[PDB]
């Protein structure tokens, strides 16, 4: 065949549901596969459409429109285990896949209490934690100040999610999320 | 079902490399894939079955040997620094021919360098809970930093009282560039482990992070004035405080 | 006209000198257009308009799979071999196809023979395969239990199968949608004392399907009526005949076209 | 296990006149299993410039060939298609009944 496209990103919340689309332009086709890819793990098969329709295995259904040229890979009630790419591939007329380029799939966690607030550690490092999963933790301007993408880490036990971005490099606890917008209420202790 | 071997490996250009591939699922074709940034799976070379090979769409710069009906194995003749990739095996029952789906080997990071100067194992440093976070949410976050490594060969785990924990943990799913303008940038990564306040206060808890580090084997050659940058194990810790 | 395209795979155990374990031939119509055998290892054309027109990666990955399906039909053979409690050497075909009619409808086909017997049967509008005897049934178990198998091959004999012969067709338009009409003529003969026959035969024509009956005062023989084969003349063309022994009239439909040879 | 002896029949491309040049084919046919050896006879003896097609499958299971050869048709000279199969403990000899 020739193409096959799926988005690059998709983001939505846990407990909702996330539809990844892929469309697909080849010459014959003898099938559609979804493979679910973990970050630094194998992929691993999760569904397979060949006529029209709709499959469903346990929160994730697979469906197909040969007309239309795509499929899409439903997710029902999103838990952050999620979080992973989903690749699509279809086998063209000469039995040979054709891989689309992936879409990585980012889950926003439900923030039940948000407390946001810009901690400082010692061993020095700065830690924006505990804001809502809508605040975007945007990179630095300065070459030698570092800023990571949010994490979401959950303490089983007590049934407790928190998003985190950790800043380190003149620098200051204050200034270091900057260059992001950030909840005008966040607490900056002194 | 699918076992790849090694899981890590740098070369330096000009260096010849051969990637195992074994399954026992009896399976008839087996297949060679890398996988880049920005693009789908690309195949390198593949085996219909015991007996035949052929090339996929990105065969220059290996080949392969469809050993037996078992093993599949990838040569890097002469590596180079464009084959610096993730390299994954994989397998199905029978041809292409059927809707049969592929199995895949645990994937191989490659990294082809031109010398082996700038590979460096990181340094690991700990970052204690900050007291207005014990006092404002009665929760204390532990941060942890493997900073200054080349390649970004990997793997951050906690350790509590000698156990290895995965709750309370978040590590950034990949490491950032620590001089994003040079092209062998050196590398860091940042991870947190979240306790009760409680926790962290009982002084008999130790908590320790652990840097496994892919880099040199025993056969490269070092003449460096610096330590071999060899695989090994950089850890940083931290006992509770009341 | 009704056209047709279907591939077939023979796998023989334990052959002699010079037959191979395993051939492959693809057919349009009654013309082949494709081989393969254990021997030469290699998928080639067997029609110049396939040839032309099929770049050489198509023969190269199709030499490939068919390597993958000759040592699949070698085990399937064995496994067979073993199911029966046979010895010596043995056969297995498989035929896949499909026709488009005249009337823009389709039909598909997917069969399997042990010794030149019918053996598996697919039934593409149940999913479901049709078993000769205890062993077949063993099979047929297995391959209903891989529903997306199933659905691949439904697609395949419907979409995939279709698409490749009326690509095909168009390849080979100056050969297969063709008509050369037939040379027909009637022979009266005195054979046995008082016994006359009368041949109605015909050649030089093309497509090999034609239509030769004999009437008896304009109305259809009650008598019995002799055929030959449509055999190839060798040039492209085929050759047939009808006989009876005797107002009489040979009646030949051949391309939309009726022709009478009133005796 | 069933076996399947070939149909042969023996003719001409077009219709047979003597001094005229022709084809004479042997078309052989229904036979199960696939190895068979063919060859056509000019007065017994074997032709040397004879052509043939591939074996071919019909999809009744049993093969089919065609061999054939340019020959010019004569009073004298008899024809005939000589075909080995499995199912026959002899070669069978086909003649041709000169259309």
């Amino acid at each position: 065949g020739q193409n096959i496209d799926q988005p690059t990103e998709m983001t939505a919340t846990e407990g909702a549901i996330v539809q990844i689309n892929c469309t697909y332009q080849t010459s014959g086709f003898n099938g559609l596969f979804w493979y679910q890819q973990h970050a630094g793990e194998a992929p691993t098969f999760l569904s397979y459409n060949v006529l029209d329709g709709l499959e469903e295995k346990g929160r994730f259904s697979s469906f197909l429109s040969r007309s239309k040229g795509y499929s899409y890979l439903l997710l029902k009630e999103l838990q952050m285990k999620d979080s992973a790419s989903y690749l699509c591939a279809v086998k063209d007329s000469n039995y040979q896949l054709i891989w689309g380029a992936g879409t990585k799939l980012i889950i926003k966690p439900d923030i039940q209490n948000p407390d946001p607030a810009v901690y400082q550690l010692r061993d020095s490092v700065c830690l924006f934690t505990d804001f809502d999963s809508q605040t975007n933790v945007s990179q630095s301007k300065d070459s030698d100040v570092y800023i990571t993408d949010k994490c979401v880490l959950d303490m089983r036990s007590m049934d407790f999610k928190s998003n985190s971005a950790v800043a380190w490099s003149d620098f200051a606890c204050a200034n270091a999320f900057n260059n992001s917008i950030i909840p005008e209420d966040t607490f900056f202790p002194s | 079902g699918v076992t790849q071997t090694p899981k890590f490996q740098v070369l330096k250009t000009g260096q010849s490399m051969t990637l195992q591939c074994a399954q026992d699922m009896n399976h008839n074709s087996m297949y060679w894939y890398r996988q880049d940034p920005g693009m789908g799976l690309r195949l390198i070379y593949y085996s219909a079955s015991e007996g035949t090979t052929d090339k996929g769409e990105v065969p220059n710069g290996y080949n392969v040997s469809r050993l037996n009906k078992r093993e599949f194995s990838l040569r890097l003749e002469s590596a180079a620094p464009s084959q610096t990739s993730v390299y994954f095996c994989a397998s199905s029952v029978w041809t292409g021919e059927g809707s049969g789906e592929l199995f895949f080997g645990e994937g191989s990071r490659l990294t082809v360098l031109e010398d082996l100067k700038n590979v460096f194992p990181p340094e690991v440093a700990v970052f204690e809970p900050s007291e207005a976070e014990i006092s404002h949410t009665q929760k204390a976050t532990l941060v942890c930093l493997a900073t200054g490594f080349y390649p970004d060969h990997v793997e951050l785990s906690w350790w509590v009282n000698g156990k290895e924990v995965h709750s309370g943990v978040c590590t950034d799913p990949q490491p950032l560039k620590e001089q994003p303008a040079l092209n062998d940038s050196r590398y860091a990564l940042s991870s947190r482990l979240r306790v009760s306040a409680t926790f962290w206060q009982n002084p008999r808890n130790h908590f320790r992070c652990q840097v496994q580090f892919y880099g040199l084997s025993e056969n490269d050659e070092w003449t460096q004035d610096r330590a071999k940058p060899v695989t090994q194990i950089v850890s940083a810790e931290a006992w509770g405080r009341a | 006209r009704t056209h047709s395209l279907r591939y077939f795979r023979l796998g023989v155990s334990d052959p002699i000198h010079g037959v191979p374990e395993f051939i492959s031939v693809g057919y349009v119509d009654s013309h082949p257009i494709t081989t393969y055998d254990s021997v030469t290892r290699q998928k080639e054309p067997r029609a110049p308009w396939m040839a032309e027109n099929l770049a050489p990666d198509h023969w190269e990955r199709y030499t490939q799979l068919l390597r993958g399906w000759q040592q699949m039909f070698k085990v399937e053979l064995k496994r067979l071999q073993r199911h029966y409690n046979h010895s010596g050497s043995h056969t297995y075909q498989r035929m896949i196809g499909c026709e488009l009619l005249e009337d823009g409808s389709t039909t598909g086909f997917l069969q399997y023979a042990y010794d030149g017997q019918d053996f598996l049967i697919f039934n593409k509008d149940t999913l479901s395969w049709l078993a000769v005897d205890n062993v077949a049934h063993t099979i047929k178990q297995a391959w209903e239990a891989n529903q997306h198998e199933l659905l691949y091959q439904k697609n395949w004999l419907e979409e995939e199968c279709i698409a490749w012969l009326k690509r095909f067709l168009e390849y080979g338009k100056d050969t297969l949608q063709r008509t050369e009409p037939p040379l027909v003529r009637v022979n009266r003969k005195e054979t046995f004392p008082g016994v006359t026959a009368l041949f109605c035969k015909a050649h030089g024509f093309y497509p090999p399907e034609i239509y030769m009956t004999w009437m008896k005062n304009g109305e259809e023989i009650v008598q019995e009526i002799d055929y030959g084969d449509i055999l190839p003349s060798g040039d492209g063309t085929y050759q047939a005949w009808a006989s009876i022994e005797l107002l009489y009239s040979c009646h030949v439909e051949h391309s939309g076209v009726h022709m009478v040879l009133q005796v | 296990m069933i076996q399947r002896t070939p149909k042969i029949q023996v003719y001409s491309r077009h219709p047979a006149e003597n001094g005229k040049s022709n084809f004479l084919n042997c078309y052989v046919s229904g036979f199960h299993p696939s190895d068979i050896e063919v060859d056509l006879l000019k007065n017994g003896e074997r032709i040397e410039k004879v052509e043939h097609s591939d074996l071919s499958f019909s999809k009744d299971w049993s093969f089919y060939l065609l061999y054939y050869t340019e020959f010019t048709p004569t009073e004298k000279d008899e024809y005939a298609c000589r075909v080995n199969h499995v199912t026959l403990s002899q070669p069978k000899i086909v003649k041709w009944d000169r259309d």
